[PDB]
């Protein structure tokens, strides 16, 4: 509720709130971050008309709108984070890979991915409007579904490990043992 | 009553519509009646409209008009280019003149006439008054408008230039099975 | 407060509509006056309305009619032919002309007259004045409506073309049961 | 404000209604002025709509009206004859030409003129211009009418046709009392 | 904003009303201007709605007119006889020829007059171009109208017949004063 | 847009009002352009409808007009005098004619006007053609009006009727100063 | 679809207001076009309003206006200087004639003008018809309005009264520049 | 139903606004059919409305409009210069005379213009009746508007002064591509 | 509130209201007793023209237009109680004299009031709109300002003959004792 903002304008300036005891928080030693997803909807309307329209200005609506002046004027900074690009989905996917491997390394299997492969769900999965969220799933579908088909029944368990790649005729993926 | 109402059941509640609104949801353009600067900014400004609803779904423009001013129709003509919907067209009663130049610009494959529609093409019209300076500038500019057109006529028909150039030195008149074996439209459209 | 409004119960009851809209809600549409094309472009948009909300209703059409202009009414003549459900013609008053043309071409068995309405047919009018390469194009045009009259004339009444052809040679009335006889219309209402 | 609004209390009492609208619902239609096609369309619409509403009241029809065109009055006359609830027709000011004509059309019992109204009856008018041929063919048609003009009458009013006949040959005024003796009512209101 | 809305307070108090609804809220009506048919009609829709309203409460009507129609102004002064409330007619500004016919016909002991009113009485005018049988026609129901107008005089104001005959052959000019001596009023309305 | 919208808060809400009838509430009356009869009847029924609001507070008419016909202004005179509270009438732009007239009408003390107004009197313009005997009964009323008008005028300015008598003859103009010293208003406004 | 309407948010919900109505929330007046008693009249209602809604905060006058009536103007005239807080005018387009009038009359200091508009002021037009007496008459008082507004100018502008006297004898046309240096407004808006 | 309504649904439900208004919301203004005031006066309401609501976006102006009054015009090239947000101007149809002067005049980078439509320019029109005097003081006036525009057409378009001034001389007419060239526009849209 | 209005009608139909500890309350033994004032307050009204008409209406409509028929038709009846004679005004007043006159029999004071005072009293307290609500104030400022003032100043005396006769002006001719 944005009464509860009101909260906040004795903490960003001061470094203080006071309890119901009458004591004080104290948070000069306190990072303050503040997530919004204010201004989105907007940026993400499109126009109508034979030129689009530049719909970078959230920050002049939405978040001038929600939060009051003096709110806005105790902030050190606001940040806009873009959305990603492909080079960053190319990073986000060997990301989450790791983290697959990592899961799979605890169940003593590991698992190779080849760069084809990888390139592959980067483009699959990539949807600028969703940023890093989807691919995610991407990899949940083309790599764990399969693998827990492969843990959980027998054909990739103790003795062996999955390599991954990607064939050019169908863009399939292989697994293995 | 000059336009009956209409309500609809949707999900909050009817509201009401005055028919051209209720079809303008349907993404049903008409173009009726002479092209004039007015009319004609108004259907673009309805294109536009629906070319942002949804881009990716057709645009029907029910056509029944007897011609009107090249101008005002040219930016009809540049705004169905231009978004990328394909825009349909319909004749039904006719469509003569400009109101036949509009008819041919649909997408190809979904230019449709009725069958008891007329389409009818001819050279354009207009004149000016003056010293014969000023009448030499007018007329070359109304000559080069007429080539431009059977220039975008040859275009959308698919007939020769040469062929275009020959069939609009005077009215010519196409029954609606004329219209599709010239080309100015892709087929007929008879019973549901 | 030309056009009176009517109130109607639902389950709210928050329904206050024109009459013409009141009417069209129980799927009759009423064609009056001239033949033009707003007024036809306006009974097209109503017929496919009506078509939507109920593809198996059929749709009432009055007809109160002097006559008007063709090309506006075939476009009323093909939405008719077109739409899925039978549009059933009810001529009051009078149907000359391109009203009468209109009357014939409902649907079959549901064509009918109030028993003091006439009935008027005759082959089209028009004219122009250019140069005798014109005035043959012209001349050529208006035959081929003719002809195209004719022939759905003839379709609709059940008339041999030849007998149709001479019939409307020259104004000629049909009173409400020579409408009967003569195929204009399947019957006479009379009281209910 | 050409038409005041007036408040009923209903329920809510939200109902706000040109007067026109308002004595609507209260079974009554006027009809006045000259009888022509847009407004010999809106008398239909309020008949058919009273009709549906409740099919076993009457309906008032307020008459002031110099005449107008017979095929217009001809819509309204059928519907009279056709809807189930007596329309009983009331004669104030005048009724002229096909204004009385309607008049006496009323529901046999329920036809009455005010006190100092007056009731004008005479044969139709009309003309024609055209080849002498054409007016032959407009002659006939206009005779006839008249002639179903007089037959009709005669049936409404009791009187014999050879004598309806002879009373419209020129204009006849008659005064309430007169209008009731003749048979064109069948009483004089005075007072409610 | 020709006329300009007022707000009533009431039990919820949201009610906005054309200052001429407000007013015929209070049983006020308004004659002005020529009176004609559409104008009378009006006025008698306003009585009749008043009259089913509350018949137990008088309607003031508000008199400022050069005159009219007699006809239409007929059908203003039967309604007034034929109501069940009282009208009570006030004249301001003028009340002349058929103005001056309805202002004596409201309710004895009701007619009233502002003291710097003008009252204009005289017999009817008219005309009529035609065969001499149509002129003889016509001219018998113009005069008929004569004394039929001069026997609502003499009744309304107490005058014998011979003296009203008299009085309006030429136009005659009354002061609100002599208004009321002349019996067309009863009072003069000065100050609240 | 031709009359912008205001927005008040009182209690629950804002209610927007055409300019015009936001100033009503505050119980100010405009009356510009020529004084006929339709727009004086709607003055009239603007001060009626302020006097049952609250009988005890001022109405502000503002006058900005040229003139217009003196019976229709003799309906306004004499509500303003009829009326229970005082009309404070305030000239800006004009008062001519009639419009000056309605003008010092107003209660005494009240009646003012904006220092560069004019105001303009004259006596009463009319004409009538017929035979002598009507032109002598026309011109007669006119002359009593004549003298009507001046026995107002001294009565409401204090002026001799004499005095009056010699002013009018011919079109007389005061500049506000000389209103005030004339008697016709009491005072100019300046600044607030 | 004339004007557009515009939405804005305020506080426990938004509301819709034809832009007209907007600006004049924000204290914006608009007088274009030629100065009448109608819309004269019309924006000085929107002055008094707005004083009262904030006495203390100027109000913005723009001007794009050719003329008018004299009286007219001076209503506005009048009351821009009466009313308490400061009016701005802002001259676009062009202020001429008695538009140019109006908008020296701003507050000192806040006459503004655009760049490209232009500035013309000419001594005052008018004329009469009649016998030489009457001409006499209107002749004096159209020289007294024209010295009345040549004192007015050199008040407002700083200039003497024989300059300006001599400056309006004919058409004078100034450029936003010379309009500044001239004093009919004190500075040149340029960019924000 | 002239102008269609559209609605979309934003926060706490759906808005149901005329189409026109609804592209106001998108920053779209239309320019189309003369150059007047009153069609100024609101072009640059909406400037100024959109300029508050968010000071850093582009307002889109579309353009077809065969020119008109300079004046007016010069009211909306102010304007647009002085208000902050960069106004992208488009020319659909036509922009000619005034209309491609405004055309022009867009911000740099954002002058566009669609394939088929022409941008025509010429010298302003004009004319004068009266004494030898006065007939100088208003040719010198057209004159320097002469010259006034032709500096902002250099401005604006890159082009010599002395070439802006040869190629106004007669009305010369520019396909899409020569505007583009000519440095009327910056470049063309031809499909999104 | 409409929920009283409700459980009023939900009382009439079943004879009961419940209570938040279960316990009803029967109502079989009452009677109930509205009252309204919407029948007096249209016909104080008003109306607009030159002629002022008679307002009077039907309360009984009134209560039509205001109340519910689910409520009216539970109802015995809507009985009207008019406004008060000339001679109930003057039993009211008697009965605020002797009132005055018991207080003054406690100290001994003797007050006559005249027939005319008596009339004149009940006259101006009346309002039929407002009935003899307002005789109250009437008597309270005009009968006893005067009295306590002699008494508390002490030119009057616990005893004594005081009398008040009432002028053509229709003042009051107090006197001492």
């Amino acid at each position: 509720h944005p009464d509860v903002f009101n909260i906040l304008l004795q903490v960003m300036d001061n470094g203080t709130l006071t309890d119901n005891n009458g004591r004080k928080a104290d948070f000069r030693n306190v990072v303050l971050v503040m997530t919004t997803n204010a201004g989105v909807r907007e940026t993400e309307r499109k126009s109508i008309g034979l030129i689009h329209q530049d719909n970078s200005t959230d920050a002049m609506e939405e978040i001038k709108k929600i939060f009051t002046p003096e709110f806005r004027n105790r902030l050190d900074n606001i940040i806009w984070f873009d959305h990603l690009s492909t080079d960053v989905i190319h990073q986000v996917v060997d990301k989450f890979i790791v983290e697959l491997q990592v899961q799979l390394d605890q169940k003593g299997v590991s698992l190779e991915v080849s760069q084809e492969a990888r390139n592959w769900l980067a483009e699959k999965g990539y949807d600028r409007a969703m940023g890093a969220r989807p691919m995610a799933r991407v990899i949940q579908d083309n790599l764990k579904k399969p693998l827990a088909n492969e843990l959980l029944f027998g054909s990739l368990v103790d003795g062996g490990q999955v390599t991954v790649a990607l064939d050019k005729e169908k863009n399939e993926l292989t697994y293995g043992f | 009553a000059l336009v009956p109402m209409v309500i609809e059941q949707t999900s909050r509640g009817e509201r009401s519509f005055d028919i051209y609104s209720r079809l303008l949801k349907e993404r049903v353009i008409f173009l009726t009646g002479q092209v004039e600067d007015h009319m004609a900014n108004l259907i673009v400004a309805q294109m536009l409209f629906l070319e942002a609803e949804n881009p990716e779904k057709d645009i029907y423009l029910y056509i029944n008009s007897p011609g009107g001013v090249i101008t005002a129709g040219m930016s009809i003509y540049d705004t169905m280019q231009f978004i990328k919907p394909d825009v349909s067209t319909i004749c039904m009663g006719q469509a003569a003149s400009m109101g036949a130049f509009l008819l041919t610009a649909g997408a190809k494959g979904k230019r449709f006439c009725l069958p008891n529609s007329r389409v009818m093409i001819h050279q354009p019209l207009g004149g000016y008054q003056g010293q014969a300076t000023d009448i030499e500038i007018h007329a070359r500019e109304i000559l080069k408008v007429k080539g431009r057109m059977n220039e975008l006529m040859a275009l959308h028909t698919g007939q020769s230039l040469e062929q275009i150039e020959r069939d609009t030195e005077r009215d010519r008149f196409l029954s609606a099975p004329e219209a599709v074996e010239y080309g100015l439209v892709d087929s007929i459209l008879t019973h549901r």
